[PDB]
């Protein structure tokens, strides 16, 4: 259609390969990061322990759910707790969670299946223990014995990956350009032959090899990327790349639109 | 043992280097400068100021 | 024990638990940080303060009075880098030679007339790393085969404050007589130079978090022939030693005047093991490549030598305590591992190995070398002090 | 213990603007914009696409310090052109850029079985 | 114990557990009341 | 705002003492004395034993970018590196030598006809063609 | 002392996968990684290193 | 008073009281307070080759350097305490170590055997991977390639006691002793 | 039913003590006794295994036979302090100071010594 532009390769439910060209390097590693760190997703934030007979201490445990990952699919038509105009926390801002563990089956397991949603979802895609697991209760909290209890209540919020790595949706991203080193934006360590002990890339393969016959070309620069965007679930993988493109797009806004509250006075 | 040296405002911990550290500077944890302190006397040029630090 | 173990510093509070010096007033207190801890005392007085400020502040100690040259230089990362940014096939384009010159504070707001403009417009680190040297500083080298026109592009010339020729490293920047230090020190002041440290830092330290750097065994590794070349000039120098030992085991051989037949023998067995490791380890030196990431930090003169390499791709060496090879702790031998009377130095503990590739003996006789080490660092420690002590009262 | 509390990487405190403008006495028609609460992600990002307005005689960038998420960006262009404008505009291209991308990624998505 | 201190402390001490090969360790330690003896000598092997 | 030299040489040799992408080359003059010692970019401009290349000096036509696109273009040539001057030697007789260093690229010149051409200043473009 | 939720180096999940890893080896006998999808190393190294200790732990009374 | 004060510089959640006898029929109470502790910008580490080292700042993913394949350092030590140190097993314990991490066998470092440098590198160049460990990494502030390759592997890593926030300590004018009227000794009496 | 007890039984190994040593002679490896390995150069007896010279903490550090010797010795008391596990009844521990590493992990290389440290289980 217009200016930088896509190409997608193989891609799934928890991946995304792609070819990114037509942009500068600088704006494609921008978006790169973006993902890794600044998309609003929904995690456990306060856990409200009244009974703990586990093996584990409150805290280790508090710490495994604020990693379980939420559904974060309205996630932004909700609102930060620190934005909302009530004291603490509400449906509004909030969604809230139950967790009940009795030991009885004479090593009893708790999933993150296990988790309620007490609090009024008020019809929205959130809160909801992403399982891909093949059974059916998909990371396993903590095991227990024979009368060994365990009663909390967490409440999600929003967030990104800045404030904790328990949010951003990212979980690793493959990013590479110009696998024939063109632009020479690197110097080969080798012992005798840099080219036949330094593995070749797969991606070499959707541009044209050097051939030796051609001088050092200078004037050209860095384009097109070969990536790879995997999801952790949260987020499908398709909209933790939109969301992302669009995030950073917000913040160039802002340093437009602060700029404007700055010329009438 | 007493008086050709004594244990006398001071701190200490552990050290790991900055390289956005002027040469002569030296970076001082928070919770230490808001525990050692330094006597400096009212005057008609920081009296301003020291009733705001003192606030 | 110094007069620079405690100096004055500006005040700068942080977050996080750590007080945060400078690189470069490292040496002076000897501190690093593998978990030292430093002390920090508070003046009270209007006096107290700047009796403190204008004798014990870091800028005045840069120039040490015991050796009469500085005694503050740039270490590790931004030395090693400096380096390399210097060399002739370093270059810079635009988008970078704009954001180093960012970095220096004292920027004039004045990019300098490209180094090229025929194709592409670069820059050298040399003229950029430039940047940092105030005007009139005047620096004049020559080291081997240097001539104004340093083929090797060896020694230094800096006229008006602009690096004309030669590498930057130890030996240009280090806390050295000549040191570009020692002198922007003397011909500008405390305050000028000090700064110096920091953008000379800025500079360099941005731009090697650029181009990277590393070390992994690949750096420790000689070359297929070599690590043969070698392998058989400890062979021959081991029969250059059976043939020595068995002309002392027929009595064909004369004492040295002042030396017993014995105490003779050893002192060739010594001298050949010695020259035969000696270029055991040349051979690699001269085997590693202007790439050889290791021999980069040691030409930058950031860390480790000649000898480090060696015991590490070549030849350990010869173990050693009381200044005699391995002893006969057991009854005429080294280890029960060995058959009595046997002079040779695969007893008396010589490891033939690289660390790359020590035998039981070796590694041992090697430990019972070290320990010997391990021994007056951990005993010369206070013994030295009190004799300081004395000198004092 | 001394450490601030994470959400100061992004969240502006008590009365600061994300953007502070500052002349520049070195040398004519040149500024310095302390941005508040960002990094490398947006920095680089603005200071990239001025070097796309031939019009723009400098443009750098840097982070102070890293414990602090702030930078500062140093502009300077033609004669009686505000580099102000050339913020603007440059940053404007930038949207754009993205807006087309965002699209082309989404025809682009549907289009796909798995 | 009485007007007795002209004995050897260090013999039994406070078995350490900060790790697992810590414990070990401690456990099989050797002391020598007091430039030679400090070696590794052949012997030791 | 005049040139300072022109004269056209012959690559003698072509030198990589350990540089991946930099020469020191060297060519005598075909007019008359005057030799040539310079160091070179062999990745932005080539060269091999056996050049015909024209060298000249000068000064003329902060640092702006591009935008000259539609201004003056002393760039008739391909190759424009600037830099200073150091040294002003006399190699014997009455021929002179003056030693020129571009940010970190060291050259030499020798011969004695810029009696009144070539200044002891800064200032210094070179330039190269064919 | 349990599994650890999502792989410290990456980010990838990981919890769920423990029992599947501990029974491909079990019964299946056999590479168990590669197919639970646990592809670079730093993931990798999540599991195969695990030492599962509340197992002893749990074999404690009350 | 003879009651029992939480250490000054301490704090946490309590764990676990119990009371009991004693010999003398007398009440016998302990106190157990529990606390995680969190790796902070000062906290000492080490390897198993006197590579100790102690944290100087903290990066995220962002600002970390990379590879291609996404792998990200945990942790980022300097090359310059390669050199001088001599410990090269370290060297190799993280090659094998990154051929373990591969290929789910374990990784034998144990002593005197028959292992090699040459061998395990052939090892890893069946993965994938360059034989020498070596990895191209983009810069995380501009995405642009490092000039240079990294010695970018697993190694094993034990974080060793001495957390700052055990030491940092700083005192003005505190108790003073008695004989003497000076300071008195030690950061926990402060 | 064929313990360590028997394998001295049957006299197929002899407990040396420092002096009887003295007298005999040891070889190294059993069997033996490639330009990559490093160049090796009347027997009573033979090493059960070169790498049982080590005690404790040695047994740990991989490669020991690749560093500078005066290094593992600094290791050889850094383990010492580092963190794990101590015991697993640490629960029902009432001791002043422990520390618990919230998620261990066995090395992923290791010592076959190792095996006998229950390190695998506590590292
Ligand atoms: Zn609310
Ligand atoms: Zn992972």
């Amino acid at each position: 259609s217009k200016e930088p532009k896509v190409n997608i390769i193989n891609a799934q439910d928890d991946e995304v390969e792609l070819m990114l060209s037509d942009v500068n390097l600088s704006l494609a590693n921008s978006l790169r990061r973006t993902m890794l760190a600044e998309v609003p997703t929904l995690a456990i934030d306060l856990v409200e322990i009244k009974m703990n007979t586990s093996v584990l201490a409150d805290e280790f445990i508090s710490h495994r759910l604020g990693l379980i990952p939420l559904v974060s699919e309205d996630v932004e038509e909700m609102k930060y707790s620190r934005d909302c105009t009530c004291e603490d926390y509400c449906d509004e801002c909030s969604v809230v969670l139950e967790l009940s563990a009795r030991h009885e089956g004479e090593t009893t397991d708790v999933y993150s299946s296990s988790l309620i949603k007490v609090s009024g979802p008020g019809n929205l895609n959130v809160g909801e223990p992403v399982r891909r697991d093949d059974y059916d209760q998909g990371i396993l909290l903590c095991k227990l014995r024979n009368h060994q209890e365990l009663n909390i209540r967490c409440i999600a919020k929003k967030g990104i990956a800045k404030e904790h790595a328990k949010w951003s949706p990212c979980s690793a991203i493959a990013f590479e350009y110009d696998p024939h080193n063109k632009l020479k934006h690197t110097d080969f360590w080798f012992e005798v032959d840099a080219k036949k002990e330094w593995p070749d890339s797969k991606y070499a393969t959707w541009e044209e090899p050097p051939k030796p016959g051609e001088v050092f070309d200078y004037k050209a620069k860095p384009n097109r990327f070969y990536m790879t965007v995997e999801t952790t679930g949260s987020l499908k993988a398709n909209q933790v790349f939109s969301r992302g493109i669009k995030t950073l797009q917000e913040k160039l806004a802002n340093v437009l639109f602060e700029l404007e509250n700055s010329r009438p006075a | 043992g007493n008086l050709m040296g004594k244990r006398v405002f001071s701190a200490r911990t552990v050290i790991s280097g900055d390289p956005n550290l002027e040469l002569d500077q030296v970076g001082v944890p928070i919770s230490i400068a808001k525990t050692l302190s330094y006597p400096e006397t009212v005057t008609q040029y920081n009296i301003h100021r020291l009733t705001e630090y003192v606030r | 024990l110094h007069k620079m173990s405690m100096m004055a510093h500006r005040v700068k509070v942080m977050p996080y638990s750590t007080f945060r010096l400078n690189l470069s007033v490292t040496s002076p207190y000897n501190a690093d940080f593998d978990g030292d801890e430093m002390n920090l005392h508070v003046p009270q007085s209007e006096e107290t303060r700047a009796e403190l400020s204008q004798l014990c502040a870091v800028p005045l100690q840069i120039v040490s009075p015991q050796s009469n040259k500085p005694v503050m230089g740039i270490v590790q990362d931004t030395l090693c880098g400096v380096r390399k940014m210097t060399l002739r096939d370093t270059f810079i384009e635009y988008e970078q030679v704009m954001n180093m010159l960012f970095w220096v504070p004292s920027w004039d707001g004045v990019v300098p007339q490209p180094a090229i403009l025929k194709p592409k417009p670069l820059w050298t680190g040399k003229q950029l790393l430039s940047i940092a040297i105030p005007s009139g500083i005047h620096l004049q080298r020559t080291d081997g085969g240097n001539s104004l026109l340093s083929p090797k592009d060896n020694g230094m010339l800096i006229v008006d404050g602009k690096v004309m020729f030669g590498v930057v490293d130890k030996k240009t920047v280090g806390s050295g007589g000549g040191g570009l230090i020692h002198t922007v020190m003397r011909e500008k002041g405390p305050k000028i130079c000090a700064e110096l440290f920091g953008n000379i830092q800025k500079v360099v330290n941005y731009w090697l978090l650029h181009n990277g750097f590393s070390i992994g065994i690949g750096d420790a590794i000689a070359d297929a022939s070599t690590m043969k070349e070698i392998t058989h000039a400890i062979s021959s120098a081991k029969e250059q030693v059976q043939e020595i030992i068995y002309k002392a085991q027929h009595n064909e051989l004369e004492l040295k005047p002042g030396m017993t037949l014995r105490e003779s023998f050893e002192g060739e067995v010594s001298r050949t093991l010695n020259d035969a490791r000696d270029s055991a380890g040349r051979s690699a030196e001269m085997n590693l490549k202007d790439l050889n990431n290791v021999k980069q930090m040691v030409s930058a003169g950031s860390k480790g030598s000649f000898i480090n390499i060696a015991q590490m791709s070549a030849c350990v060496g010869q173990q050693m305590v009381e200044g005699k090879r391995i002893a006969f702790g057991f009854a005429d031998r080294s280890l029960p591992h060995f058959t009595k009377d046997d002079f040779s130095p695969e007893s008396k503990g010589f490891v033939e190995n690289s660390y790359l590739r020590l035998t039981p003996q070796e590694f041992f006789f090697h430990a019972m070398a070290g320990r010997e080490g391990l021994i007056d660092t951990a005993v010369k420690t206070a013994e030295t002090g009190y004799i300081q002590r004395r000198l004092v009262k | 213990m001394n450490a601030p509390d994470r959400f100061e990487l992004f969240i502006l405190p008590d009365d600061v603007p994300k953007l502070k403008i500052t002349p520049d006495s070195r040398v004519p028609n040149c500024i310095i914009i302390k941005f508040e609460r960002e990094d490398h992600t947006l920095a680089n990002l603005l200071r990239e696409e001025l070097a796309l307005y031939p019009d723009v005689t400098f443009v750098a960038y840097k982070v102070e310090h890293p414990l602090f998420a702030n930078f500062v960006m140093r502009l300077q262009t033609e004669e009686g052109t505000r580099p102000k404008q050339a913020l603007e505009r440059a940053c404007a291209s930038i949207i754009n850029k993205l807006k087309t991308l965002d699209h082309k990624f989404n025809e682009e998505w549907n289009i796909k079985n798995f | 114990q009485k007007k007795a201190m002209s004995s050897r402390a260090g013999v039994s001490q406070v078995l350490n557990r900060y790790t697992y090969s810590s414990t070990l360790s401690h456990l099989r330690r050797t002391n020598t009341p007091i430039a030679k003896p400090r070696q590794l000598h052949n012997t030791h092997w | 705002s005049s040139a300072l030299f022109d004269d056209i040489f012959t690559v003698q040799t072509v030198d990589n003492g350990r540089y991946n992408k930099v020469s020191r080359i060297i060519g005598i003059s075909t007019t008359n004395a005057i030799k040539l010692t310079l160091d070179i970019n062999n990745e932005m401009f080539p060269v091999s034993q056996d050049d015909s290349l024209t060298v000249t000096l000068a000064n003329s036509l902060s640092w702006r970018p591009p935008k000259p696109t539609d201004k003056s273009l002393a760039d008739d040539y391909d190759y424009v590196m600037f830099g200073t001057v150091y040294k002003f030697e006399e190699g014997d007789e009455d021929k002179i030598k003056v030693y020129v260093s571009f940010g970190g690229l060291l050259m030499c010149l020798e011969g004695g006809y810029k009696s009144l051409a070539s200044l002891k200043q800064d200032n210094l473009y070179i330039l190269i063609r064919r | 002392m349990i599994i650890p939720v999502r792989c410290f180096s990456c980010g990838k999940v990981v919890g769920d996968k423990w029992d599947a890893y501990l029974r491909l080896l079990e019964e299946g006998k056999q590479d168990a990684l590669d197919e639970l999808k646990l592809k670079r190393y730093c993931c990798r190294r999540m599991v195969l290193t695990h030492v599962d200790l509340i197992e002893k732990f749990l074999r404690y009374n009350p | 008073d003879a009651s029992t004060p939480l250490r000054s510089t301490e704090n946490g959640i309590v764990d676990q009281v119990l009371l009991t006898t004693n010999q003398e029929g007398l009440k016998f109470v302990k106190v157990r307070m529990r606390t995680t502790k969190v790796p902070q910008i000062g906290d000492k580490f080490a390897s198993r080759h006197g590579q100790k080292g102690t944290i100087g700042v903290t990066y995220r993913h962002e600002d970390m350097p990379f590879s291609a394949e996404g792998i990200v350092p945990d942790l980022i030590i300097n090359p310059h305490a390669i050199p001088s140190r001599m410990t090269v097993a370290h060297l190799i314990e993280c090659l094998l170590s990154k051929v373990g991490s591969i290929r789910g066998y374990e990784g034998d470092a144990t002593p005197f055997t028959d292992l090699t440098v040459d061998a395990v590198s052939n090892l890893l160049r069946d993965n994938g991977y360059q034989s020498r460990g070596f990895e191209v990494m983009y810069n995380g502030h501009t995405g642009k390639k490092l000039m240079a390759q990294v010695f970018f592997g697993p190694t094993y890593y034990q974080r060793l006691r001495h957390m700052v926030d055990d030491k940092i300590h700083a005192r003005a004018r505190g108790p003073v002793q008695v004989l003497t009227r000076q300071p008195v000794e030690g950061r926990s009496r402060d | 039913v064929y313990g360590w007890s028997s394998l001295v039984t049957s006299g197929v190994i002899e407990y040396v003590d420092g002096e009887e040593e003295e007298t005999i002679m040891i070889a190294m490896t059993p069997e033996d006794l490639d330009t990559a390995k490093r160049i090796k150069p009347t027997f009573t007896h033979c090493e059960i295994h070169p790498s049982m010279i080590l005690g404790v903490a040695a047994s740990i550090i991989p490669f020991p036979d690749h560093n500078q010797s005066p290094r593992n010795t600094y290791q050889s008391a850094m383990g010492k302090q580092a963190m794990g596990v101590f015991l697993t009844n640490y629960n029902v521990r009432m001791d002043t100071m422990a520390n618990i590493l919230y998620y261990p992990q066995k090395p992923l290389a290791k010592t076959q010594a190792m095996e006998y440290l229950k390190f695998r289980e506590l590292p």
